[PDB]
């Protein structure tokens, strides 16, 4: 590729910036103090190396890079599995070896490389015979528990590549029994019932149609401990029940079969057409009552996402209902993956439940969003509580007026944009009315009558404005400013209507009032008591007569008062009085034509096609479309701790107690006899669980076991006997349990690292490893002293929600110009040079903004580095950090918890917000989107020190969530798919909008709006993205969540019960319901039913007995005898049901069910323990 | 779980069945007296937990105090030594433990088990070749047993036989009756549900009325006097998820109601008696003392109902009735193979021959925090009847007869989902003077 | 006669164009082919007849 000059610069000072780190990393490894003499992180540039690198097998990174080129990577995939079978790459041995290797790396090169499936999720591949049958071999693939967690379509992939390979083969199909498929529509039934809930629940006769085709077996080991109907099935080894095979079969060719048979079809797989079939199966009156009807019958309401409600967190729209969130089409800067934008004052006068991050179940688009701050859209519109109606617009409004609010009877707007409605196939709403399609409208209406063109939201020529604002009659500067920022600037209502009577075009949505959420009888009785009842002053402009202030007692008005609210117009009560302001007498007289015309109902019209028929002015509807959410899954940003925390990774045993410190070990002088690896030393002789020789100084070699004889053999005489002991013919370990001293270990470490001021140390209690190679005590010294935790592999991790991020501004960050022109940063977004702080500028791929709680924790980690390269290493120091601004310009690695991968990003800001803001592109390349997901952050450098791989796991899993290798360099053609969907368009067309009423479907408006699909394989894919909404800032609003000081469920019912009550398409009865039935109910029932068959417990030690000791003591300690479900438990949840029982209406059948559950907690305690109520009153009727 | 809206049903309101000229009913006196009553007991007289613990304690203690009673009546069992004091005697030396059943194990030479009484545990061996090696090989864990064998100083109790506390191979033969009377026993109404058998119902309550097609049945109605229900007499209201669905009468008071309405065409002669079960709004844990009064209110009333707890004893001219709901059938079967539904008869024998209605504690079986034990069958029945089986049978051991009444309940999904295949609608009729069933009924034709 | 086609001119834009019309845009689009005089002339000839009237100053509309 041919790239400008800027991207080729920016890479290569990451390049510099990475060699520099691991320049310091090798000569720190060759000292001979760690497990290894190199670092264990290999740098990759593409696919190619990252496949060579992590499945094999040698020598093929050039073949795929061939090959890529000329067929297209699908087609590429078979070609390696054939080339690899020919033995092109090597003789492998036996046909199984063969087939496992092909597997693993045509599923790596279709999967690029990042997931760990190849890896972890496929166990073995085996050939077997059908013996019942025909007595034919066939090909079957085990899978793993970590196949659950790689994805829908990694799972059928690999099915394809089984398929493919055994066809290479020259083998035969599957050929099953009936018990196999009678046993696999058993399982998948009993675990859904038992251990998980599947996403995609297939009937059997779709689980047995699956089982009739696949030509390869489905099978694993034992996840879970549930016994079967079905069992001694010939073939399975296990009667237990198997969960990655079901799993498979569920997700991947069942749920994703659509996607399968696209890569069937382009890649010229034959004997698929059952999938293809079983796929194509699968799939006199006013204008807006039409529209409404139309809408209803094509689009329904979905209420998936409310079947469950949980206490703590509340509902804030009904499914499809006036006045909950409504629709508008766009893009920020700091959303558009997977995200919303709400404004930051919903975020107040929802009481904080919903902070910067938080999780949302959302009912249109898709499943779960994350929410932003956007400040340019509207707010709530309340109601306080001497009956007057605001509007609020403003973080600071909010603030003011939290405290009077009464009710809320709008939410607000929420902006999503149209890639998702793309990624996730959903239909088009109808468009409400907004500013960019008023401002098209006004530019059409200009090209139309007077022949001068003008573009909205960039800077048109000058001669241009003059002449439009010599045939209009208006300022030049205020018409440049409407047009650069029509969001932010709005015209006067006597401009509005000016422009309404001379251009032609509709009113603006500033200004046009909820016209049809009020039936046209309220309209009509409205009209003749302003009519008769009211006082109303008049003005002129330019011959244009428009309301000023409108006056009308309270109590002629009667009950027509609500009408007013429900179209919301601001207004106040006074002196007895209803007093409508300026701007808003207007907004609700002009299109009524000052009372000129009568206003009559008719059937089969609403009230905005009466208005119009006869009108002067036009009006559209604003409110047509809506959407309701619920909350889940609060904001995160906090470090990580193993289970116990851990310091050190050294094994200890039981000699430290339950929190396992080796310094009260230490103090106490014990002996532990823990199951670990030592080391002899060649010359003298020395014997120790250290690397290098405390007398010599020289490394010492590793000493191996026999399980039998117990003879001891240095590392080169069991290489020299093929690690097998000559007088057993048995195969050698590295590790024995032995017996050691703890305070001469921590000793000799505290006088090496000069360290002495330590109060608490925390090892584990058994290692993992099969080599079972301890870490170095002075290493959990400086950690223990610097406050910092280890993971697994010998890491320091920081985790964090995450969210996109495409243009920024030095304000936000808090960075100066200066610093960014060091960086690289030279222009705007717009072409103009970097000179102020309140410019927007572009964000680079790698580039990373974080959090505040990270800069404080990272800040630690740098001490830490710094002090080991110091002392145990003797080497200059690196970060040289006083304060977290100063980690700005390092490099950083990010994980996600699914993979064995990572990429390589840079800081360059902080926000106080709990969130991690990246470019999309970042976030894709670690296979996640922006819904609820969760990432993670680590240094470059004490990666590269600590990591090895010696300290993994041993079982399957280990290796994933592990950074077996890094990325230098993002390329957007091998990232993700979903990000393929994204929009980068500056504003939507009018072809968008007019195409919303017919309802299409997003595949036929792919051609009008650009995406990041159409900009792959060109240079123009790294710059150049655009945006549709702008904000003020990205971290204005609440930062922590209320939910997270709510402590008793009580509080949390009242307040998420006051949130209800407040809201007004939230109905507060059926929330009631919702809340006994899917939270409280069950936990009461549960525990009631389980206090009468549970275990017993000793205090002192911890043995559990089935049925109470007769002497009331336990019968080795003595010591004390304690239950395990105690009364506390059963009715810790009585009271709330109580009262939600008693204030709102709920059925009888929960009535009944809550007093009978009374009736029996009481009744159960008879023997041990010797006025206007729901339950008196409800016995008592009957 | 969610619920629809409302519905419109009925409550057996109009039903009346009148009396036949035809039959003349036998004057016989009667001779009722109910000898067990859990309410007729009183219990004698700080953090929670530890007087829960100290109740499941006692009850404990006193179940090993009663069946060891029990045990000391058979004549061959002498020179019983506490296991406290297994030290003091000689390893060559015959000496007898009882004790409860913690855990049994099965070797290749024999069974381990682990003992324990009030002064100490202890672990013993039977041999294979033991005669009775098939009744310690069903055993149920938590009952009270007995062994006779050497105790060796390496500490492992060799035993040579196994004792459990049975019924006596004699019993006096009770006097004759001037006069035939009978007894109809049926169980598991299921009154509002949507399985619920309402023409079979009318049919047998039609039958108790004289409408009879053969004259023996005209001579057999004349003679009846009592009819005796054990447990689920009504379906209840969130036994699980998913019930509101599958109900006709979807509320606790209509269907007592309705069960009270069905039942008031009983003819008069005729004496009730009504037990608690499952699903009836009664105590969630056995044993059940009774109804809830507040809510079970119209069978109350009835002039001719007696409202007996859950077990009873019924002595009927002088011949015991034990009537328990009986849900420790389902323990038995998941222990012990070869023994399955469909086959009720053999579990009963089981449980009768431990002398416990519900042995093991922490199984399917829920049992209460009580100072006492009450579930212990201290005095040896004349015939026990018990239901939650869905599935009619009887059989005979050693004098006694065991019966479990059917249901009136269809086969319902979850029957159909677990392979239980229910025997609907049939009647056991019993003879009070030999205690015996003489006749069964069967009305599972009409529905 | 050239009056009568400046006239004819004036009633064609604004029947094309169904709304008020500023004064600059048709001296603009007249431009050369008439002078400002004769532009002049039309108009108050057209006033005058009563074809078009004026709601605003400076703005023309169809009657
Ligand atoms: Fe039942
Ligand atoms: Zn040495
Ligand atoms: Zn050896
Ligand atoms: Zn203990």
């Amino acid at each position: 590729m041919e790239l400008p000059k800027e991207m080729e610069e920016y890479f290569e000072m990451l390049q510099r910036e990475i060699d520099k780190a691991y320049e310091i990393a090798k000569k720190a490894r060759a000292q001979g103090k760690d497990p290894s003499l190199d670092v264990e992180i290999p740098q990759a540039t593409d696919m190619a190396g990252r496949v060579e690198s992590l499945v094999g097998p040698p020598g093929v990174a050039k073949r795929i890079r061939e090959l890529v080129k000329e067929y297209g990577k699908e087609i590429a995939a078979l070609k390696i599995v054939d080339e690899i079978i020919e033995g092109k790459f090597g003789d492998l041995g036996s046909r199984e070896k063969y087939a496992e290797q092909a597997v693993r790396t045509a599923l790596a090169i279709l999967t690029e490389g990042i997931v760990s499936a190849p890896i972890e999720g496929i166990a073995n591949v085996k050939i077997k015979r059908n013996t019942w049958a025909d007595n034919s071999e066939y090909l079957a693939l085990y899978y793993a528990g970590p196949i659950r967690s790689s994805g829908g379509t990694a799972q059928a992939l690999s099915v394809l590549v089984g398929d493919y390979v055994r066809r290479k083969l020259g083998l035969d199909r599957f050929k099953p029994s009936e018990k196999h498929i009678e046993r696999m529509v058993e399982e998948v039934d009993l675990y859904h019932r038992a251990v998980t809930r599947l996403q995609y629940h297939p009937s059997p006769e779709e689980v047995r149609l699956a089982m009739r085709n696949i030509p390869i077996e489905i099978t694993g080991e034992a996840t879970d401990d549930v016994e079967v109907s079905h069992r001694d099935v010939p073939g399975v080894e296990t009667n237990q029940l198997r969960g990655g095979a079901i799993l498979v079969l569920a997700e991947g060719v069942l749920q994703k079969a659509k996607k399968l048979v696209k890569y069937i079809d382009k890649m010229g797989i034959e004997g698929w057409e059952w999938l293809k079939e079983f796929v194509e199966a699968k799939e006199d009156m006013g204008f807006y009552y039409s529209l409404y009807q139309k809408f209803k019958e094509e689009i329904a309401p979905s209420d998936k996402y409310a079947k469950e409600v949980i206490g703590g967190r509340p509902l804030f729209s009904d499914p499809s209902k006036p006045g909950g969130f409504r629709l508008r089409y766009g893009r920020s800067r700091a959303s558009g993956f997977a995200t919303w934008g709400i404004n930051p004052a919903t975020m107040i006068l929802v009481d904080e439940f919903l902070a910067i991050g938080t999780q949302l179940k959302t009912e249109r688009p898709g499943k779960g969003a994350v929410v932003t701050p956007v400040t340019t859209i509207e707010g709530p519109i309340v109601k306080l509580k001497d009956g007057s109606v605001l509007r609020v617009d403003d973080y600071n409004l909010a603030l003011k007026v939290r405290e009077d609010v009464e009710e809320i009877l709008y939410l607000g707007d929420a902006v999503i944009a149209f890639g998702d409605f793309v990624e996730n196939n959903q239909t088009l709403l109808p468009a409400n009315y907004c500013e960019e399609w008023w401002i098209l409208e006004f530019v059409k209406a200009l090209k139309e009558i007077y022949e001068v063109h003008l573009e909205p939201f960039t800077e048109n020529e000058e001669e241009s404005i003059e002449e439009a604002s010599d045939y209009l009659e208006i300022d030049p500067e205020f018409l440049k400013e409407m047009l650069r920022d029509p969001l932010r600037v709005k015209p006067p209502v006597e401009l509005a209507i000016h422009f309404s009577e001379v251009l032609g075009i509709p009113l603006h949505p500033y200004y046009t009032l909820y016209w049809n959420s009020v039936e046209p009888k309220d309209v009509e009785k409205l009209w003749r008591l302003l009519k008769n009842y009211a006082e109303i002053e008049w003005s002129n402009f330019r011959g244009i007569k428009f309301a000023k202030k409108i006056v009308i007692s309270q109590e002629k008005l009667g009950d027509s008062k609500r009408t007013l609210e429900l179209l919301g117009l601001p207004h106040t009560v006074r002196d007895g009085n209803v007093i409508v302001d300026y701007p808003w007498a207007a907004a609700l007289l002009t299109p009524l034509g000052n009372l000129n015309w009568e206003f009559m109902a008719k059937p089969l019209y609403a009230t905005i096609d009466i208005i119009n028929e006869n009108n002067e002015i036009k009006l559209r509807d604003r409110g047509i479309s809506w959407i309701g959410a619920r909350m889940g899954r609060p904001e995160k940003a906090k470090e990580r701790k193993m289970k116990p925390p851990v310091q050190v990774l050294f094994p200890i045993g039981l000699a430290g107690g339950s929190s396992r410190d080796i310094k009260k070990a230490a103090e106490e002088g014990k002996v532990a006899e823990v199951e670990i690896a030592f080391f002899k030393c060649p010359k003298c002789g020395h014997v120790g669980p250290e690397h290098l020789c405390p007398n010599c100084g020289t490394r010492k070699e590793l000493l191996w076991v026999c399980p039998r004889c117990n003879a001891e053999y240095p590392e080169s005489q069991a290489e020299g006997y093929n690690y097998t002991c000559p007088k057993c013919n048995v195969k050698l370990r590295p590790y024995a349990k032995r017996k050691i001293r703890p305070s001469e270990l921590l000793n000799r470490a505290m006088e090496n690292v000069k360290v002495y001021g330590v109060d608490k140390l925390k090892g584990v209690m058994g290692m993992t490893s099969g080599w079972k190679m301890p870490e170095p005590l002075e290493k959990g010294l400086l950690r223990a002293k610097n406050d910092v935790y280890v993971f697994k592999d010998g890491t320091i991790r920081f985790d964090a929600t995450d969210a996109p991020i495409t243009h920024f501004r030095p304000r936000e960050i808090g960075v100066s110009v200066e610093k960014l022109r060091e960086l690289g940063y030279t222009h705007d977004f717009e072409g103009k040079p970097l000179v102020s702080e309140d410019q927007i500028v572009e964000l680079k791929p790698q580039d990373i903004i974080l959090s505040k709680e990270a800069g404080r924790y990272l800040l630690k980690v740098a001490k830490f580095v710094d002090d080991l390269l110091e002392k145990f290493y003797g080497l200059p120091r690196f970060y040289n950090a006083e304060k977290m601004e100063d980690l700005i310009g390092h490099l950083v690695i990010g994980l996600a918890p699914h993979t064995s991968a990572g990429i390589v990003g840079r800081i360059i800001g902080f926000v106080d917000a709990l969130v991690g803001y990246a470019h999309p592109y970042f976030h894709a390349a670690k296979r996640r989107n922006c819904d609820g997901d969760e990432d993670a952050v680590m240094l470059l450098l004490d990666a590269l020190l600590n990591f090895s791989r010696y300290y993994l796991p041993e079982k399957r899993g280990g290796k994933m969530d592990a950074p077996l290798v890094i990325t230098t360099r993002l390329d957007p053609r091998e990232v993700d798919s979903e990000v393929h969907n994204m929009d980068i368009v500056r504003y939507y067309p009018l072809e968008f909008y007019e195409a919303t009423y017919e309802l299409k479907s997003p595949k036929e408006l792919v051609g009008v709006i650009e995406r990041v699909e159409d900009r792959l394989g060109k240079p123009e894919m790294y710059y150049g993205l655009k945006f549709t909404h702008d904000t003020d800032d990205i971290a204005l609003g609440p930062k922590m969540s209320l939910y997270k000081q709510l402590g008793d469920m009580e509080e949390k019912v009242r307040r998420q019960l006051e949130v209800a009550k407040r809201i007004r398409a939230v109905d507060e009865h059926g929330v009631a319901e919702k809340i006994l039935n899917s939270h409280l109910i069950p936990d009461l029932r549960g525990n009631l039913r389980s206090f009468t068959r549970q275990e017993f417990r000793c205090v002192k030690c911890n043995t559990k007995f089935r049925r109470p000791p007769l002497n009331g003591k336990c019968p080795v300690c003595g010591g004390k005898i304690v239950l395990t479900v105690s009364k506390g438990a059963i009715e810790k949840y009585l009271g709330t049901a109580k009262m939600l029982v008693t204030e709102y209406n709920v059925k009888n059948y929960t009535r009944q069910r809550i007093c009978l559950t009374e009736r029996d907690i009481d009744s159960l305690f008879e023997n041990v323990f010797p006025p206007n109520d729901i339950c008196q009153r409800l016995v008592m009727a009957r | 779980e969610e619920i629809g809206e409302e519905k419109e049903y009925s409550k057996y309101e109009d039903v009346v069945i009148e009396w036949n000229p035809s039959v003349t009913p036998v004057q016989i006196e009667k001779n009722y007296e109910v000898k067990f009553d859990v309410r007729q007991v009183k219990l004698r007289p700080g953090k929670e937990g530890e007087i829960i613990v100290e109740a499941y304690a006692s009850l404990f203690k006193s179940r090993l105090s009663k069946l060891k009673r029990i045990l000391r009546e058979n004549p061959e069992i002498s020179n019983v030594v506490d296991i406290g004091k297994l030290n003091y005697v000689s390893g060559d030396e015959e000496v007898t433990i009882i004790g409860l059943v913690n855990s049994k194990r099965e070797t290749n030479r024999g069974l381990i088990f682990e003992v324990e009484d009030k002064t100490g545990i202890v672990k013993v061996f039977l041999p294979k070749d033991s005669e009775d090696y098939r009744e310690a090989f069903k055993v149920l864990p938590d009952a009270v047993v007995a062994f006779k064998g050497f105790y060796s100083k390496k500490g492992i109790f060799f035993a040579n036989k196994f004792y459990l506390p049975d019924v006596p191979l004699y019993r006096k033969q009770k006097p004759p009756l001037e006069e035939k009377v009978y007894a109809i026993l049926i169980s598991d109404i299921h009154v509002g549900s949507r399985e619920f058998c309402e023409k079979a119902f009318l049919k047998f309550l039609e039958w108790l009325n004289g409408h009879v097609e053969s004259k023996e049945e005209e001579e057999i109605v004349s003679r009846v006097k009592y009819l005796i229900i054990a447990g689920d007499v009504v379906d209840g209201i969130g036994i699980y998820p998913g019930q509101y669905s599958d109900l006709v009468i979807p509320d606790i008071f209509d269907q007592y109601e309705a069960l009270a309405n069905l039942l008031a065409n009983v003819p008069e002669h005729i004496t009730m008696f009504i037990g608690p079960g499952n699903a009836d709004a009664a105590r969630p844990a056995i044993p059940q003392p009774e109804f809830y009064k507040e809510y079970a209110k119209p069978i109350y009333k009835l002039k001719n109902a007696i409202i007996i707890s859950n077990p009873a004893v019924i002595r009927l001219h002088g011949r015991d009735f034990l009537i328990a709901h009986g849900r420790g059938i389902e323990d038995v079967v998941s222990f012990v193979p070869g023994l399955t539904h469909h086959k009720p008869g053999l579990p009963m024998v089981e449980l009768l021959k431990m002398r416990h209605l519900a042995p093991t504690f922490g199984g399917k079986v829920p049992i209460a925090p009580d100072p006492e034990d009450l579930l212990v069958i201290e005095e040896v029945p004349d015939l026990v009847q018990m239901g939650h089986v869905h599935v009619y049978d009887a059989v005979v051991y050693r004098g006694v007869q065991l019966v479990n009444s059917a249901t009136w309940q269809a086969q319902t999904e979850f029957q159909k989902m677990v392979n239980i295949v229910p025997t609907p609608a049939k009647v056991p009729v019993v003879d009070v003077e030999s205690a015996r069933v003489v006749k069964v009924l069967d009305f599972s034709g009409w529905c | 006669e050239l009056l009568e086609k400046a006239k004819e001119d004036i009633l064609n834009i604004l029947r094309q164009k169904r709304t008020a019309i500023s004064r600059k845009y048709i001296l603009k689009k007249l431009g050369d082919k008439y002078d400002e005089e004769t532009i002049d002339d039309a108009i108050t000839e057209l006033l005058a007849q009563g074809e078009i009237y004026e709601p605003e100053t400076g703005y023309y509309k169809l009657l």
